[PDB]
């Protein structure tokens, strides 16, 4: 399952 | 417009099986350890590129480096020549890997 | 033994022959299991395991959600570490990300896994506790300071150690009968002469699972670490992998050399000899 949050750097 | 850290492919050609003449098997390229990941990958066969040539995923590896695996159907005789030609940008020109039976 | 799910993503710049390039793949072991590509024409999560594609049209939904949200987000990455290091929008730069987890025998989380790298080079990375990072520059330290105000260790620790270890778990019960599995390598020994006064062997590793494998050459018993010729593991196609050794001997000594191979199909080390 892949992540269910990205941010920006 | 290489960026970070050049590294040369590490190049093997060679069958998924010992090959026999006759025998249906695959033909495969693995080039791995290699930055940036723009790369260019062609199976020949008789000095010339193969057509029908799949490919894996790019990933990498713990270190971040590249790897990539190039393959096609092939059945071996023991007359017909095959290799691997590789393009990057660490290469002053492309290299041709001639697959050799016994690696 | 223990087992490891991981995700790896590159997101690659090509300045004036189009957008940035996004891949992902998803791995189970040394199992790759699902594929986004950016360029593709599907723009879904696709199956690449026979074992993943038993999941419903809301797995792939899901999916394909998050992963083409990771993608829209480290292309804009790419433009900020652009500007945090002032480079030049003529170069192609890479941003590289890796998360996921590993568990026990018995499903325990062992570790999680959240850490990019850009150009090649570590950016910043998750640290083993889950609550703090390690950022490699000055570049790293703006994103880490950022990241701290948002409190986003919390939220990728609840992943690691939540959604990471359950789909981790259900993907080896549904693949059970080729993940959990053992391949030990086929051994044999070849020899080629160079010249009249030498010739190579060459010890050879074939067909097994899991990748990692140790071959080593002595001499007399001495370990041979520095005349060896080490080959990267590579894979046959077929989900086994390859590996050889070759050590260059002269010509009459070939008994004196003896291969060893360990891998954790095999109940115990071999030694072969010529």
């Amino acid at each position: 399952t892949y992540i269910k949050w990205p941010w920006w750097v | 417009g290489s960026s970070g850290i050049q590294r040369t492919p590490k190049i093997q050609v060679y069958s998924r099986h010992p090959a026999e003449n006759g025998k249906s098997n695959f033909l495969n390229c693995y080039v791995s350890g290699f930055h940036p990941s723009d790369i260019e990958v062609d199976l020949l066969k008789n000095g010339e590129r193969i057509e029908k040539v799949e490919h894996s995923d790019l990933s990498f590896s713990k270190d971040w480096s590249f790897y990539l695996l190039y393959y096609t159907e092939f059945t071996p005789t023991e007359k017909d020549e095959y290799a691997c030609r590789v393009n990057h940008v660490t290469l002053s020109q492309p290299k041709i890997v001639k697959w050799d039976r016994d690696m | 033994g223990s087992h490891s799910m991981r995700y790896f993503s590159t997101s690659v710049s090509r300045p004036g022959r189009g957008e940035p390039r996004f891949i992902a793949v998803g791995y189970v072991d040394d199992t790759q299991f699902v594929r986004f590509d950016s360029d593709a024409a599907s723009q879904r999560m696709e199956p690449r395991a026979p074992w993943i594609e038993q999941e419903g049209p809301e797995y792939w939904d899901e999916e394909t959600g998050k992963v083409k949200a990771h993608s829209q987000t480290d292309r804009e990455n790419l433009r900020i570490a652009l500007r945090y290091y002032n480079q030049s929008e003529a170069g192609s730069h890479t941003l590289q990300m890796m998360f996921g987890c590993d568990v026990g025998s018995d499903g325990r989380f062992l570790r999680g896994y959240h850490q990019y790298a850009y150009d090649g080079k570590d950016y910043i990375a998750l640290k083993e506790d889950l609550r703090s990072w390690t950022a490699a520059d000055m570049a790293a330290q703006i994103t880490k300071r950022k990241w701290e105000a948002a409190h986003v260790a919390e939220q990728q620790r609840a992943y690691l150690e939540g959604t990471c270890v359950d789909g981790l778990r259900r993907y080896l019960e549904n693949g059970k009968e080729t993940l959990q599995r053992t391949d030990p390598p086929k051994t044999h020994m070849t020899h080629h002469p160079i010249s009249d006064h030498e010739a190579t062997l060459r010890c050879w590793a074939l067909g097994f699972y899991p990748a990692e494998i140790t071959l080593t050459w002595q001499r007399d018993g001495e370990d041979q670490t520095q005349d060896t010729e080490l080959v990267e593991t590579r894979p046959a196609g077929d989900g086994t992998f390859q590996k050889w050794a070759a050590v260059v001997v002269p010509s009459g000594e070939e008994q004196r050399y003896t291969c060893h191979v360990q891998h954790e199909g095999l109940p115990k080390p071999l030694t072969l000899r010529w």
